């Protein structure tokens, strides 16, 4: 296939996960969820974390039980059979955009604008992609590039031609920690925690790997030495032949 | 394949002196680079045992050339289990290398191809 | 009498565990027997418990292994253990087969446990492919569409036994369901195929890479290949911790973390990547039919090794030419892999086509050549 | 201000200078080409999206360590 | 000498005492897969005001 | 074709004495210095163009192919493409 | 050191015994040693690292 038609492929950034003994940045994660919920939540569900999901990672239990309790849930049918709303429980999904494709599609000149829980899984090059992709809109498509009516030149996306416009200019954001919301800052946050959302077990992970790299290799030297040990007999046999 | 077949078909080269003039080289070094004699094999030990007609003509090796090839079978695992070669006299030379077996099991293939043959015949 | 060889149950035990007498040189690529055996138990341990948390209705499906993932303890490492002793499983089967074909322990008198291995082979691409549709995503899905469409090749019937499979006209929840029971079920048969293929295989005992009897020198089977089977079982496992817990998705396609979409036909649909070598060889056949012949050729043709190899002696070890035609082989059977995952494009439609030739005419042609051709040279070179 | 706006333009002018150049006369001609008329009935457009590609690739090579370390 | 035997059980011994960590380990964390999940063990504390009950 | 412990159906064996030692009483890695680094040499020099020849073979049949279908899929390959096609 | 063989490693039992007793030392005592070595290589990464502002 023609490069365009495959996408250019995203840089390899250093982030700060990558390496065997690293984990996320959590105040990096912290910043990110502030930008998906003030910028890509207009559009983007993040349908598989729930608000207990951000406690000890990103937000204590009262700033999570906080952004639950803003919001309204379908509630069990009140004693008439009425529908009823309550307030948000840390049980609660983050709630969606919109309440189903079809509006989703129609706020957005047709385009689907995806549920972000496992985009950082979903697309080659992960984190990398996802920065490349919002950071990576040229003022000016190349020149001879026919575009789609309401499709946006970005070429790491396949085909070049995407839905989504571009959404991170410096300051869109103003971030509690005081750190200045440019527009590569706001990308490498929002990857970061976009790339959490996908693999929430991802520290964890990483530290009984270590644990499990450290025994196994223990137990693969003294498996060899005891090999060794046991197989000496077999390996120092000698013979002495006689022809009857 | 039969051994019956493998021989026929080398005295065929060998009778032909053309075939013979280049095939003969060619076999030779084929033998040196295989290096079964670098585990103390002769050509003969390799040949696969377990098939009625061949633990026949293992059982007709006179006691002597038994008893030896047990050695050089064992002697050979041992060389193989160790990851080493044969050194010095354990090295099998050209010319021990003799085809020992190969006499027993044409005797056997033979009267079992005559077999295979008049279990077929019409009287005519 | 010990009690290990008078009860009988233990003695069965004792028979293949224990006073089994082995060759005394085995060398590490008879390890792969017991890796194998080791990757059955894990996808056994594994996939059982997967099986105790997935829901196999499609409109459940996907969500239950993201709930795996997320919420199950530990569910991220028996999901990803499962997923990745999936790929080592074929790993390991292949080396165990190429050991097998570079020994020839195809040949008498092993012709039985060779065939039922070739078997045992078969049920796990099924198991496996099943096993992969299961996640309902979008390569599980499309997946499964176009391997369950090569049944539509069958002429007259193909169509109709299509629907069958599915339980359906497209591939849905009916096709999803069955999948989950019959890959739950797969795996046991496997089991049962790979105890017959070693009781076959008790009666002559284990071929040795010199490739002459072993009857002469016999060692216990415990305790030098218990401890022998520890350092590769070691090296395995380093192996599957590098994977699982510091790389767990760079065996896997990213289009299964998106849902299944019967609308949205993904970029490329490729197989699993223990399958891409079969997908190659069905691709280079123009004919609908063909392709899906010549696909299970490909595996079936493994089941005349023990006729079309004429050599007078066992294995390859000594035999130069033959090895080099193996190694041409090996490598030729992994460049049809990476053909299987390439777009159809020039030039790889005609490589293709090429390293099809090259890989039935091993089987046909090469290997009864080659080994006529070496057992002449055994012989007049050692006169 | 953005840090990577800096990086890219200096990492063009830079070690991707000849890349820049390639991109810059393709866009010439592509301009140049849709300027002449009976453009809209031709067979084949010429885009400069394989240049841009090559470009972009270079500068992201050039640049990619240097971004994340003032993040 | 004793310390002969000693020393190649002390390499047994070593292999067994992580092959047994490295097993409590496994089971451990394996089984644990049965004990109630995330989601369950949310669905479980249940929180009620006690403003909007009147008296009687 | 194989027997059991004691009939295990071996040619008759006579006059091979076999020795060995305790595997307390030897030093198991005893030469393994000189083993991992001469031995192991003999043993790759030996195998070495089995594994070399295919392998760079297919490599460079690989290399070539890769870098053909990269090329036709440019502008500058796409007379060469068309043809293919 | 023929007293250290004879106490723990001649009887079976008592070398199990010691076997295990020391696989749940090791068990206690790497879990610890990790968890610091783990905090120590990400330091002001980790959630109980930003708490403290909240
Ligand atoms: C997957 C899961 C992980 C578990 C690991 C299991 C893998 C172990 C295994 O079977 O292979 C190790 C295996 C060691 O086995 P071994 O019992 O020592 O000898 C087996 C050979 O038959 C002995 O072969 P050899 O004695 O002729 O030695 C050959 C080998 C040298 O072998 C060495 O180990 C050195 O060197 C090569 O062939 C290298 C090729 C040259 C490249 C340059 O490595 C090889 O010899 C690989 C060669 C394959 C080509
Ligand atoms: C890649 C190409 C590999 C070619 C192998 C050629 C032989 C060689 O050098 O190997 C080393 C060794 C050579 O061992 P050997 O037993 O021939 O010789 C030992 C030493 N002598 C000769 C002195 C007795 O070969 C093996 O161990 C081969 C095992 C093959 C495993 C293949 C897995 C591939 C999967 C494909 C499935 C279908
Ligand atoms: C996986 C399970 C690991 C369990 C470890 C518990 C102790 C057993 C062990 O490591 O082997 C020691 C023991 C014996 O090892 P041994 O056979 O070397 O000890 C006998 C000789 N003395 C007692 C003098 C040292 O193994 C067993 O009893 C079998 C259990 C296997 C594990
Ligand atoms: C992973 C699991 C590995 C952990 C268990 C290994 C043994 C632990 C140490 C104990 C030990 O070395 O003692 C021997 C026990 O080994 C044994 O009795 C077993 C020997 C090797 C263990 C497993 C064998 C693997 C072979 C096949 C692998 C199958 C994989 C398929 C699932 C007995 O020593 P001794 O009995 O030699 O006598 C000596 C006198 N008592
Ligand atoms: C089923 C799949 C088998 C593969 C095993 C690999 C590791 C799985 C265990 C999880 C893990 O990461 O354990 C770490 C330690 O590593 C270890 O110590 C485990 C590595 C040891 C590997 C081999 C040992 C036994 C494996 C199978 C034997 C089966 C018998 C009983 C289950 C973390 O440690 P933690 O803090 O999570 O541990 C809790 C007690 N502190
Ligand atoms: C107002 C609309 C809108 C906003 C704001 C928005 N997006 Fe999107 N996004 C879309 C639409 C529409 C698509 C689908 C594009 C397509 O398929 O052509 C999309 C696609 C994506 C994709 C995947 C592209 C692919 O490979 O399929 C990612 C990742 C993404 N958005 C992330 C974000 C992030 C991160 C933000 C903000 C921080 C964001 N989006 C803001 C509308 C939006
Ligand atoms: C679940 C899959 C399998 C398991 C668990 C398994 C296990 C084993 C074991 C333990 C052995 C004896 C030890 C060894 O040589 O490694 C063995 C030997 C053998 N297996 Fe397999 N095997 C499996 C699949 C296969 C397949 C797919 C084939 C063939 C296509 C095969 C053919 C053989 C043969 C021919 C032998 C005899 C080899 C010899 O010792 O010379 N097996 N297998
Ligand atoms: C040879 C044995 C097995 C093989 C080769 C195998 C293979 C696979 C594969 C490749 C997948 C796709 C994994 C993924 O990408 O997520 C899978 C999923 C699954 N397998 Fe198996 N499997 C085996 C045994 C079993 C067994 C015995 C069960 C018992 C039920 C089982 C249950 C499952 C379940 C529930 C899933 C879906 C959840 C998931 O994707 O992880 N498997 N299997
Ligand atoms: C590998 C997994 C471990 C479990 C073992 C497999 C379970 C199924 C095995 C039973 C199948 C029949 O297996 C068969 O049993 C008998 C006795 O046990 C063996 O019989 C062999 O051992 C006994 C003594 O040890 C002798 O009486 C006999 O002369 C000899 O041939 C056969 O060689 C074996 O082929
Ligand atoms: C053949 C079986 C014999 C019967 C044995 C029964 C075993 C069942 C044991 C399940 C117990 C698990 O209970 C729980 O284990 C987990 C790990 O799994 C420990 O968890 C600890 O380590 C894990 C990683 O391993 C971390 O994710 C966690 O933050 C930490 O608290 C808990 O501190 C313990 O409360």
């Amino acid at each position: 296939m023609t490069a365009a038609e495959h996408g250019l492929h995203p840089a390899e950034y250093p982030w700060p996960q990558n390496g065997m003994l690293s984990t996320f940045d959590h105040a990096s994660l912290r910043r990110g969820y502030q930008v998906y919920k003030e910028v890509c939540a207009a559009c983007h569900s993040l349908d598989r974390i729930a608000w207990r999901n951000l406690v000890g990672v990103t937000h204590t239990t009262d700033e999570a039980k906080a952004f639950a309790e803003e919001l309204e849930y379908d509630d069990e049918p009140d004693d008439e059979g009425n529908p009823r709303k309550r307030p948000g429980k840390l049980a609660d999904y983050i709630p969606g955009p919109y309440p189903n494709e079809q509006a989703a599609r129609a706020a957005n000149q047709g385009a689907l604008p995806p549920d972000l829980s496992l985009i950082a899984k979903a697309r080659h090059g992960g984190a990398d992609y996802i920065f490349a992709l919002l950071t990576g809109y040229p003022d000016e498509p190349p020149a001879g590039v026919v575009l789609a009516p309401g499709m946006n030149y970005n070429p790491y996306f396949p085909g070049g031609g995407i839905g989504m416009a571009r959404t991170l200019f410096d300051g869109v954001v103003e971030y509690e920690d005081g750190t200045p919301a440019t527009t590569s800052q706001m990308a490498k946050d929002v990857a970061a925690f976009l790339t959490w959302a996908a693999e929430p077990e991802h520290d964890e992970r990483k530290k009984l790997g270590l644990k499990a790299i450290i025994v196994i290799s223990a137990m693969l030297g003294l498996s060899v030495y005891i090999k060794k040990f046991k197989w000496s007999p077999i390996k120092n046999r000698k013979f002495i032949y006689n022809p009857p | 394949a039969s051994i019956t077949s493998v021989v026929k078909t080398s005295e065929l080269i060998l009778k032909s002196p053309l075939l013979s003039k280049i095939v003969v080289p060619l076999a030779k070094t084929y033998v040196k680079f295989s290096g079964y004699r670098q585990l103390g094999f002769k050509m003969n030990d390799l040949i696969i045992e377990e098939t009625p007609n061949m633990q026949l003509a293992l059982r007709r090796l006179p006691p002597t050339e038994s008893y030896d090839r047990v050695y050089r079978l064992i002697r050979a695992t041992q060389f193989s289990l160790s990851h080493k070669l044969a050194t010095g006299n354990d090295i099998t030379k050209p010319e021990e290398d003799d085809h020992y077996l190969i006499p027993y099991i044409l005797d056997v293939e033979a009267e079992a191809f005559e077999k295979d043959a008049l279990d077929n015949l019409e009287v005519v | 009498m010990a009690l290990r060889k008078k009860n009988s149950l233990l003695n069965m035990a004792n028979s293949y565990v224990l006073d089994s007498p082995q060759p005394s040189n085995l060398n590490y690529f008879w390890n792969f027997g017991s890796l194998l055996a080791l990757c059955l138990v894990i996808q056994l341990a594994t996939g059982i418990t997967l099986a105790m948390h997935y829901t196999s209705h499609a409109s459940l499906a996907f969500d239950s292994v993201e709930h795996i993932m997320r919420d199950v303890n530990f569910g991220w490492f028996i999901r990803y253990a499962h997923a990745n002793t999936a790929s080592f499983f074929f790993i390991c089967i292949y080396a165990h087969m190429g050991r097998n074909i570079y020994y020839g322990s195809y040949k008498t008198p092993r012709v039985l446990p060779w065939s039922i291995g070739v078997i045992i082979f078969l049920l796990l691409i099924i198991t496996a492919f099943m096993g992969y549709v299961l996640v309902f995503g979008q390569m599980s899905l499309w997946g499964a569409t176009v391997i369950c469409n090569l049944v539509s090749a069958i002429p007259w019937l193909g169509e109709d036994i299509v629907h069958f499979l599915w339980g359906g006209f497209s591939v849905g929840n009916p096709t999803l369901q069955r999948f989950f029971a019959l890959h739950y079920l797969m795996p046991f048969v496997l089991a049962v195929f790979a105890l017959l293929h070693l009781i076959a295989l008790h009666t002559a005992g284990s071929s040795n890479p010199l490739g002459i009897t072993s009857n002469v020198d016999k060692l216990s089977m415990h305790p030098y290949y218990s401890f022998k089977d520890l350092i590769t079982v070691f090296a395995f496992l380093l192996m599957f911790t590098l994977f699982v817990f510091f790389s767990p998705d760079k065996l896997g396609h990213p289009d299964n973390y998106i849902p299944a979409n019967p609308m949205v036909t993904p970029a490329s649909i490729v197989p699993e990547w223990y399958l891409l070598p079969f997908y190659a060889i069905l691709r280079a056949i123009p004919d609908k039919l063909g392709g899906v012949i010549a696909m299970v050729a490909a595996i079936l043709i493994l089941l005349i090794l023990p006729i079309v190899d004429r050599s007078i002696i066992r294995g390859n070890a000594f035999k130069p030419i033959s090895k080099l035609l193996f190694g041409f082989f090996i490598c030729n059977f992994l460049l049809l892999g990476v053909l299987g995952q390439v777009h159809i494009e020039p030039p790889f439609i005609v490589l293709g086509q090429i390293c099809t030739i090259f890989y039935f005419s091993y089987f046909l042609i090469l290997l009864p050549m080659v080994s006529t051709i070496e057992n002449i040279f055994f012989y007049i070179g050692s006169l | 201000p953005d840090p990577a706006i800096a990086l890219h333009e200096a990492a063009a002018e830079g070690p991707c200078h000849d890349f820049k150049h390639h991109f810059d006369e393709c866009v010439e001609r592509v301009t140049k080409a849709q300027e002449a008329e009976d453009y809209d009935h031709a067979e084949y457009k010429e885009d400069c999206v394989e240049e841009f590609f090559h470009l972009q690739h270079c500068i992201n090579d050039n640049t990619a360590d240097k971004l994340f370390r003032v993040l | 000498t004793d310390a002969n035997r000693l020393f190649s059980y002390f390499m047994i011994g070593s292999f067994g005492m992580l092959s047994a960590a490295g097993a409590k380990a496994t089971v451990q964390d394996f089984l644990s897969n049965m004990s109630a999940s995330a989601d369950v063990l949310a669905m479980a504390k249940v929180e009620v005001k006690l403003g909007a009950i009147p008296l009687g | 074709y194989m027997g059991w412990w004691g009939h295990m159906g071996s040619p008759p064996q006579k006059g091979i004495a076999g020795y060995t030692i305790s595997p307390f009483a030897a030093r198991p890695f005893a030469g393994v210095v000189h083993a991992a680094i001469f031995n192991t040499f003999r043993r790759t020099k030996n195998q070495a163009l089995f594994v070399i020849l295919p392998v760079s073979f297919f490599y460079y049949v690989w290399t070539q192919a890769s870098e053909k279908n990269e090329w036709l899929y440019t502008k500058a390959g796409r007379h060469e493409l068309a043809k293919a096609l | 050191a023929t007293t250290f063989y004879n106490v723990f490693v001649k009887r079976n039992s008592a070398f199990v015994a010691t076997i295990l007793a020391s696989a749940f030392v090791f068990d206690m005592t790497f879990e610890t040693a990790i968890d610091n070595f783990w905090d120590r290589i990400n330091a002001g990464k980790q959630w109980k690292d930003i708490r403290h502002k909240y």
